[PDB]
């Protein structure tokens, strides 16, 4: 669910003739309404893809070389705030297989911020949609996930309209665009 | 007349506070070596403050945040040196500046709390390693914004400052133990973030404080636990080292001589060790959050030429 | 008449040699129990022995080399309760197997030496935690086969072991450090080769013994140097645990009550720890060297049924 | 330099028709003469071979998915003694980057020995061949090596006559097939 990586491997094959796959998850029970939209428009340009499921992904990290994120913010870190599932885990099978992680990302994306603490960045949905039973008075709890962290750690470079940079150095393109005064942005000094 | 060298300035009012930490103390002593001592030309006021300098740093070898605050104040005299009033104001206009590091710096270890604060949060089992005040400036103003958290103090085996913290925020009112310094290995696992303190940041982002702070580290790394260092921003030093072994105490860290006959054998390996920029991962000083990589541009701008 | 339980047999010669440890003391305890109290029927010697191995476990159960030796006398009288002399001579046959403990691991110790001097190569700079007297056993014939070596001892905090060591193999003539505990990770990248001794080895190969013995194993695992460990065939025991935290010492090992008003505040966090088997590499026993899946098997064979 | 991985990588493309490519590093200057011979006897049956040498090893590891030796002795650790060179560290770069590492072997290699001192069971070489000035006076000292050693942690599986097993079970093949008293095997018992 990202219009920066569906534009890039829509080029990537348009203008070069530069041929691969695509393997791709669904983040159930949200992405599950993306990813086949995602493959649908990939196989309109038909470039040779296929959807794993997310218990699924795993058995083929070995086979894939290049893992790519299209995120919807980075922080001060490098720790970026994803899209709707899936990328926390995903991403740390990458590290751990030494796989390489790439993070495609507009430049007014970026944040001066920092987490602080991480799960007050991570918004937690509904329990709605991931069991539809609705459980009267057994009732088991469950918990709900619309926003995965990856630390910079997990993540190898930043792919932005300003050049390729470290995760390591995302500080710097943020203070050549924010300043010291505005991250505490509140009147009420305290 | 004081001579600012050794102990006729400097040592007397360590005796005042046992509050202020070494650095800003020899920040004290040097601007109030050109406070008064000021012959009216340029030439020899930088000859005055580089020999007392040096002499300084020769009297205490050992203390490398000695060496940062000494440093820094070359960099103060000499970015107040710029912008060029022709020295018929910088006479009166670099010690009119002068203290305002002691209006400043002493200051500062409150603004460390203003900003870190937000990092302990709630049910938090802390683990801090040797007496570094600026550890505890911000545990005392979260202790006072009534945050629920828990905290491990290691021993700072030889130098002792692991048993002052359990004497320290104890009586705050903060539920505290105190582990031994070998037993990191088998708590790490359940300590959810660990503090430690510098006593110097090298060029790449490196603590150089304690004996076993490297060790603390990698155990950090390998318990995929955060490392992160309260410290503040007159602690920047220019010695970037490249191995675990910094400048010697006064011999190599492995000595194998003869004990004569009941002579001390404790402190016969290192007592500084040094971490590299890959195990700590956030550190905090006067210039907000600030990772690795930024502290090494920081440490990186104000030392080229 | 003795009664064996605590001290009336046990802890007497324990002081006539401070050279026999505990679970050699606890295997002739319990041999000479019914060398002597054999009321000739198979029915009562089994029930007291197994109430005078748990009686002795409940004397001190924090030290875990007991319960190794109480549990393989249980293996013993099992295999000499085997063959099926239908109890007739084994009344007499099992009493003389009987004293082979005690003319066999008690001469163990140098047996661990004539395989293990050849693992301590030319101008090997040594690292040993603890007071572990087999690898004292080794050292001592490694010395005495006249090859050059040094050797590095760490403190063994809060236990005091480590100040045995340089005051053991130095009036031997070794050139030897005391390095402080927390400072491992700043020499272990010079250290050639480390050695341990375990107080138990449990079902997969683990190092159950003093405070800090996971710490210098995972620092000896990210300094790629081998870490070996010296014991002997009687620290076999069932006890398996899965996280890095044992059997408690009398409470968890993060503590958080109050101290009263001057109470002991060094002992507070755990004191024996534990390995994984990645990290060991080699063991060795009277049964050869020994990789750990191997210990695994030896352990995994004489307990099942 | 191993006919176990040359009648192994012939009978792959004979019988089975698993297609696939294999590079080759030459060891030199030892397996300078073996390795074109084995690219030569690889390329009659014509499985789509190519030689890289020893420098250019670490930019192709990453393309590659697996590796495989032809060891020539293994201790009771699975500390294997190989053929001419190049083991000890392309195995490093596979452990590295998480590649798989095989070892096949005929059961008849085995030795219930310990590598004790690891330089002892390395058999290092002559000089001439390294350098052929003969540097008479000046004379810049060198080093040859025909042995390298690899630990058990670097490798993974053994392929041996008997089964598939575990670096970590070498030792039991071994008392299987051995006993206790020949491993010191000397008549003067000090």
């Amino acid at each position: 669910d990202s219009k920066t990586v569906l534009k890039f491997l829509i080029t990537a094959r348009e203008r070069s003739n530069r041929t691969f796959t695509v393997l791709v998850t669904e983040g159930f029970p949200n992405n599950t309404k993306n990813a086949h939209e995602f493959a649908k428009k990939l196989a309109q340009h038909n470039i040779e893809t296929l959807v794993v499921p997310d218990s699924a992904v795993f058995a083929l990290m070995s086979r894939v070389g290049k893992v790519i994120i299209g995120t919807k913010a980075v922080f001060v870190n490098g720790g970026t705030i994803s899209s709707n599932s899936g990328v926390s885990s995903v991403c740390e099978c990458a590290r751990e297989f030494r796989t390489p992680v790439f993070a495609v990302a507009g430049l007014y994306k970026l944040s001066p911020l920092y987490p602080f603490d991480v799960e007050k960045f991570v918004e937690f949905g509904g329990s709605q949609r991931i069991l539809p039973r609705m459980d009267p008075r057994k009732r088991l709890d469950t918990v709900n996930q619309i926003t995965d962290y990856v630390p910079p750690e997990n993540i190898d470079i930043y792919i932005t309209n300003v050049g390729g940079f470290n995760p390591s150095f995302i500080y710097r393109i943020a203070w050549d665009n924010y300043k010291q005064i505005d991250v505490h942005l509140d009147k009420n000094k305290a | 007349m004081s001579e600012f060298n050794i102990t006729e300035t400097y040592l007397r009012f360590l005796e005042e506070d046992t509050e202020m930490t070494m650095p800003i103390a020899a920040i004290e002593a040097l601007v109030t070596l050109l406070r008064i001592k000021t012959p009216e030309t340029a030439a020899e006021m930088i000859n005055t403050i580089k020999s007392s300098t040096e002499e300084l740093i020769k009297s205490i070898p050992n203390s490398v945040s000695l060496r940062a605050g000494c440093d820094i104040f070359m960099r103060f005299v000499l970015r107040n040196l710029h912008l060029y009033g022709d020295w018929e104001n910088c006479k009166q206009h670099l010690i009119e500046n002068g203290q305002l590091f002691v209006s400043r710096a002493k200051k500062s270890r409150n603004k460390i709390a203003e900003i870190g604060v937000d990092f302990i949060a709630d049910d938090d089992i802390i683990l801090v390693h040797g007496y570094s005040r600026a550890v505890f400036s911000l545990l005392n103003h979260a202790a006072n914004k009534f945050i629920r958290f828990r905290c491990v103090v290691t021993e700072s085996r030889p130098s002792k400052q692991g048993n002052q913290l359990y004497t320290l925020l104890e009586q705050k009112g903060i539920p505290v133990t105190l582990i031994v310094d070998s037993a990191v290995g088998a708590v790490i696992d359940k300590v959810d973030k660990v503090f430690v303190g510098a006593e110097g940041v090298a060029e790449s982002g490196g603590i150089i404080n304690l004996v076993g702070t490297y060790s603390v580290g990698v155990l950090a790394h390998n318990a995929r636990k955060p490392f992160y260092v309260v410290t503040e921003s007159h602690k920047f030093v220019r010695m970037f080292p490249l191995s675990s072994d910094d400048l010697p105490m006064a011999g190599p860290p492995l000595d194998f001589t003869r004990r004569t006959d009941d002579l001390e054998d404790a402190l016969r390996g290192p007592t500084i060790d040094y971490t590299a920029q890959e195990y700590i991962t956030a550190l905090i000083t006067d210039l907000g959050v600030l990772t690795p990589s930024a502290v090494s541009e920081e440490l990186i701008k104000m030392w080229y030429d």
